[PDB]
RNA sequence: GUCUACGGCCAUACCUAGGCGAAAACACCAGUUCCCGUCCGAUCACUGCAGUUAAGCGUCUGAGGGCCUCGUUAGUACUAUGGUUGGAGACAACAUGGGAAUCCGGGGUGCUGUAGGCU
RNA sequence: UGACAUUGUCAGGUGGGGAGUUUGGCUGGGGCGGCACAUCUGUUAAAAGAUAACGCAGGUGUCCUAAGGGGGACUCAUCGAGAACAGAAAUCUCGAGUAGAAUAAAAGGGUAAAAGUCCCCUUGAUUUUGAUUUUCAGUGUGAAUACAAACCAUGAAAGUGUGGCCUAUCGAUCCUUUGUUCCCUCGAAAUUUGAGGACAGAGGUGCCAGAAAAGUUACCACAGGGAUAACUGGCUUGUGGCAGCCAAGCGUUCAUAGCGACGUUGCUUUUUGAUUCUUCGAUGUCGGCUCUUCCUAUCAUACCGAAGCAGAAUUCGGUAAGCGU
RNA sequence: CGAAACCACAGCCUGGGGAACGGGCCAGGCAAAAUCAGCGGGGAAAGAAGACCCUGUUGAGCUUGACUCUAGUUUGACAUU
RNA sequence: UCUGCCCAGUGCUCUGAAUGUCAAAGUGAAGAAAUUCAACCAAGCGCGGGUAAACGGCGGGAGUAACUAUGACUCUCUUAAG
RNA sequence: GUAGAGAUUCUGACGUGCAAAUCGAUCUUCAAAUUUGGGUAUAGGGGCGAAAGACUAAUCGAACCAUCUAGUAGCUGGUUCCUGCCGAAGUUUCCCUCAGGAUAGCAGAAACUCAGAUCAGUUUUAUGAGGUAAAGCGAAUGAUUAGAGGUCUUGGGGAAGGAAUUUCCUCAACCUAUUCUCAAACUUUAAAUAUGUAAGACGCCCUUGUCGCUUAAUUGGACGUGGGCCAUCGAAUGAGAGUUUCUAGUGGGCCAUUUUUGGUAAGCAGAACUGGCGAUGCGGGAUGAACCGAACGUGAGGUUAAGGUGCCGGAAUGUACGCUCA
RNA sequence: UUUCAAUGGCCCGUCUUGAAACACGGACCAAGGAGUCUAGCAUCUAUGCGAGUGUUUGGGUGAUGAAAACCCAUCCGCGAAAUGAAAGUGAAUGCAGGUGGGAACGCCCUUGUGGCGUGCACCAUCGACCGACCCGGAAUGGAAGGGUUUGAGU
């Protein structure tokens, strides 16, 4: 679906509780930092003989997912997140 | 004891019916001719085939044409099968009708003279249906539903127009103009 | 076979103990009311009971 | 082969009455509901928003909230042994008042009117119903009505 | 009583054809400078009262088409309950109760609330 | 030979030679097929509600920055009569036109100064809290309804808007990631990195209340099951065979000497099939040999009838299962 | 001189019903001590917790590009140097 | 007496010529450091050559006959080789 | 071909045997890849194998012995004295769930609150809602057979003087008014049965107070306050009622009447209502889990239900009118 | 008690919708033979004490004779405070509040299913206070004002 690349809504920021101009992008997945305790604990247990030792996604479906948007702030920085429904090809502007 | 199961856009595999001309006589009858009526009725709910019906057509056909010519019936068979009586590919199969206590199967009219031609004939053409059925005399003219004593003083006061087989009757209903012209002997009572 | 559905003693073990009815209060819970009335009805409520509260004292 | 949708099986339940279909009455919209009103549900298939369930279409209940377009009816739904309290919010357009209750108050009306009626004259005032009594003894009379004989009608055709 | 404005029920109000409408109102109608909008002052706008009841509108008349209501159809179809009823069965009868549709025929062809104008 | 190799540690590749473990479910046995595994419309559904089958007709995991929201204007599909050109009612007018059009995708319902078409402006497809309805155990998820607190859109305004006119279009724990704040903690005291938390979301789990998972056993094993098949009885006859009714007929010529269509009423079934009521702590399972008995639906033998020179041959026809085959 | 298998109790048939082929139940045919030698129609005779099939979140032998590993093997780095 | 054709596929073998890619370890830069970012590296591997008295093939398939299925028929691709 | 070494057939004998592999006849080999004694070596995921998953002490598709170990089992069997009071379920939702659990329902026990306000598998009155039976097709939609008229406008053929943007009648088509027959996924209508609500004291009428809600406004909404009506407390009938806590079993059902769906049918499979068996003895249908009657402490007397009165068998070889020879 | 006659009476247990079954176990008898103990949890009941409660981890009379009974101190367990992830904060406007029903009691009317006054327990409901969250919010602190909320609280 095509969604503009700016759009006024609601701002929740403090410094800005009104209507104001946001910028729209679409959220993308974070770069898996290392030092993550669950990636810490993933790797001891990991560590040794017995195999593997959690559950791995074999299966694979669904490639459709939610769309997520970005929306920032102007001038106050603010970035809120908003929810859309599944589609398979996103466009902004 | 299934439920109906017409010709429908959900399932529009019905084949053809059997039996394709209904009625057998002169068609284009007139008012005057065919007096009397016989009609032989079904006393019980059935589930008469299409392909009983094209028997009984035959042989009523057949015996009323060699036996009183053709200027003297106008046999139809008043049941048109449309239920579907489903049997298994070796799914509709092929049609029937269905027939309840008192509906007509048969009906003829013909004239006085041949009141025991068309019993006769009606009777023969039990042994092509299954059940049980029974002949009555019509009380009726022809087709119409006015009695025999209706009929006659409707004719003789003059409000009964021959239209081909069938006919016009005078009613008290509609502008005046469109019926006196269209009938010159009707005597409107001014009461 | 499994889907054994059926619905014959449903109703003669609901009526074993009858189908009660709930219990009547006189008062219900005002959370199921609007916001504004509810929230004027505490002042008006409140304001009540004062007046009944001074007229019992003064008397 | 079964569906739970929201409207299933309301084909003809939600359907406007024939030459009953466009616009709707204005009426519905000047009456006023207040908490305690005995009212039934009625849905209405041209106003979408605001629909009850169809369980609840042809049920009477008793309002104990009211908004700015709908009304808080209050019904009793059987689910088992028990009954339970469902609170349906309902658009004004699937909303009428009971006419029993109106009679009822009519009713009230009269008898407290009687009563006082009965108070001021002295006498009985008589103001519970009872069931329909059994018929009096009259004395039919014969004069310009004398009886006919009836017998059965032998069988005959009719075709 | 008639008319206008706002309505309630939303065809005993709709559709069609033909006779009438004094006063007022309404309408038709005369123009494009201004507000306004179109290919086009046709419609929507504004400014008006020279002209006309001819159209709208109201009313009356159709053994009019529909619509409303009441009877016939008919306690008929159908149906709750019952029998160690009949019938091989399909079905039917009976007993204690409830009770249509449709057709046809008769009648009718809007009522009404508020505010104001009218020889 | 030679600071190479060997050896020791770690790391990458390879490694059924070997080890451990898996190889879903529903199912008219199981397997295969299919998804009836999470869903919506009409019907089965027998006029409250509820109601099943691997019953029927169909749809669904999408699509839309507009196809959402507001306001204004117009009225559609078809029909008739006219305008050209040549069928092209492409297109342009006047009348009729209760919606017979359209409304994203199946169906049902709804909608005519609109919910349909066109035009203008917008992002209520926004933040937060509680209440309620459906599926329900009145748990979760999904969907939906009416309000409240803010900020807004539109309109002159009343008002209307918390996505799609309504009924389908979806996702827990742990972990990761994102947003959020002068937020809390790293426990001897500080600063900075880093890490961990509270709140709001997304990542995939379609076996859709959510395991990480290939086969074979014609060498096989155990606990059971007649809840479940082969087999065994019993029941049914879709099929086939057979017996009556009607008579258009064939039978140089006579509708039933005798055949005898189309239908119709029945009987049997040794044809498999249908179901799973008995049997899986056990009814030895085809054929052939041997032997006895029973039925007639009669091949022959006995006595009869039907037609024609007779004599054969036919109806084996009528009784008849005694006696042979 | 001297067992064993087996043994709920027992033992004549027909029809009916019945867990759809009874020795027992119902209605009938009937029915007389105690015994010997054969016999293979019945006791759905005995053996053996069906070995065919299905279920089990019960196994095992075997196979493979099933999942997770592993002896071995190869290569590299570090030390011996 | 012969042992025919096929190296397309899976095996086996020879290449180090790709450095296309990479672990450990080592090198350079930044940071206050953990650490991060860059290049570096053998083998494996991707290609290339050979091999069938190696496994094997010598025709694959698609829409389809009165249950269904079908393969009658409707037709294509042969591909490494027919 | 004898000894020795084997075991083809009789599928002989035996087959609770002489024997947990033997006996008889017959048959294979019999100077080498021959047979065999003793010693020695190979040990269990191992050995050995001229290869049968064969042998490895009667044990082999992984020997025997002891321990872990009383291994686990959603599966099978069993589970020990009496009498009283009660007394079910095979159904909802979820679970790699379908021979199993959790959850709700059905039950017991312990109670507690109270007893005149209110209830009820019922009717009546008043007031809603439905779209099944039925009905209709000349009313919308679909299906359906055939006639009469208009249709001088091609929706088909030649001809009238080859000849016709002049016409015919079979060709199709449209419309009009009767006329044959249907619809679970058609309908203007529309039952019976079933179903929601109410049947005044927490009630009816005036005075007045609160509010930050609402209204132009003490305007209204809600909550209240103080007084009059308390003698049919406003249909009939009946009946004491309600709320907690904990826990068991069940989570395979089946039959009959009626309404049905899938099936050729079925002692078939699947739905709805009611009554039953399961857990129900007793009288009757000769017998029978469901059918009829009727629900059971131990007895006496009487009378019945369904069913019977020729004998078996208790009860009229009763009464009246007819039919029937098989 | 035995036997006879009349009538009735199928073999028990088990799984099962359904057993007399041609479904399984049972030739007979004697003895043995299967919901126990422990660490917890939940409801109910009894006993003692009660804003407290629990002497037996331990010490003494104690040597005579003392596995018992009896006595004794300091910790501690549970409860007396909750809330939040945490840093932290931490429960009276009032008669420890108002409303309705409500046990018992008292006062009258006269027999009533009668009125008046308080009102235990319990339920429903309107508030108040404490913690958390969302606010405005007049270096550090969040005092007053709030809230459509939230807690297994007062
Ligand atoms: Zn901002």
């Amino acid at each position: 679906v095509n969604i503009p690349k700016t759009r006024k809504t609601y701002c929740p920021g403090k410094n800005c509780r009104k209507h104001t101009v946001h910028r729209v992008t679409q959220y993308k997945k974070g770069p898996d930092s290392k030092l993550a305790q669950g990636k810490r604990r993933y790797d001891r247990k990991q560590s040794g003989f017995g195999g593997q030792t959690k559950p791995v996604f074999h299966k694979k479906a669904k490639v459709t997912k939610k769309v997520v948007l970005r929306l920032e702030c102007v001038s106050c920085k603010y970035k809120n997140q908003l929810v859309l429904k599944r589609c398979k090809h996103f466009e902004l502007g | 004891k299934n439920k109906p199961y017409p010709k429908s856009r959900y399932n529009r595999a019905v084949p053809d019916s059997k039996i394709r001309i209904f009625d057998l006589g002169r068609k284009r009858a007139g008012v005057d001719e065919f007096p009397l009526c016989i009609h032989l009725v079904s006393n019980e709910y059935e589930q008469i085939t299409s392909e009983a019906l094209e028997a009984a057509r035959i042989c009523a056909n057949k015996y009323l044409v060699k036996i009183g010519g053709k200027d003297s019936f106008h046999l139809r068979v008043r049941a048109h099968p449309f239920h579907v009586v489903r049997i298994n590919k070796m799914k509709p199969n092929g049609l029937v009708a269905r027939v309840n206590i008192g509906q007509i199967l048969m009906s003829v009219r013909t004239k006085d003279s041949s009141r025991a031609t068309a019993i006769e004939a009606l009777r023969r053409c039990q042994y092509k249906f299954p059940g049980q059925q029974r002949i009555i005399v019509s009380k009726k003219w022809g087709f119409s539903q006015y009695a025999r004593d209706e009929y006659i003083e409707k004719r003789s006061r003059g409000e009964i127009i021959p239209d081909g087989c069938y006919a016009k009757f005078l009613n008290k209903r509609g502008s005046l103009q469109e019926k006196l012209d269209l009938f010159p002997e009707a005597s409107f009572n001014l009461a | 076979k499994s889907k054994n559905h059926t619905n014959h003693n449903q109703n003669k073990k609901a009526h074993r103990n009858g189908i009660k009815r709930p219990q009547k209060h006189r008062y219900d819970s005002l959370k199921y009311r609007d916001a504004k009335f509810r929230r004027n009805q505490k002042f008006a409520n409140r304001g009540t009971v004062e007046a009944i509260r001074q007229a019992k004292a003064s008397a | 082969p079964h569906s739970y949708g929201i409207r299933a099986r309301t084909r003809y339940t939600f359907q406007r009455g024939f030459r009953e279909h466009g616009q709707i009455r204005l009426s519905t919209y000047l009456k006023t509901y207040k908490v305690g009103d005995i009212v039934d549900i009625k849905v209405n298939g041209a106003v979408q928003k605001g629909m009850p369930h169809k369980y609840y279409h042809g049920k009477t209940g008793v309002v104990y909230n009211v908004t700015q377009s709908s009304v808080g009816v209050l019904i009793y739904k059987v689910v088992g042994n028990r009954y339970m309290e469902k609170r349906v919010n309902v658009r004004i357009e699937h909303v009428k008042h009971s006419k029993c209750r109106q009679d009822f108050l009519d009713r009230v009306k009269a008898n407290e009117a009687k009563r006082k009626e009965a108070k001021a004259q002295g006498k009985t005032v008589q103001l519970r119903r009872q069931p329909a009594p059994p018929a009096t003894a009259h004395f039919v009379s014969t004069e310009n009505n004398e009886p006919v004989t009836l017998h059965p009608v032998a069988y005959d055709t009719t075709i």
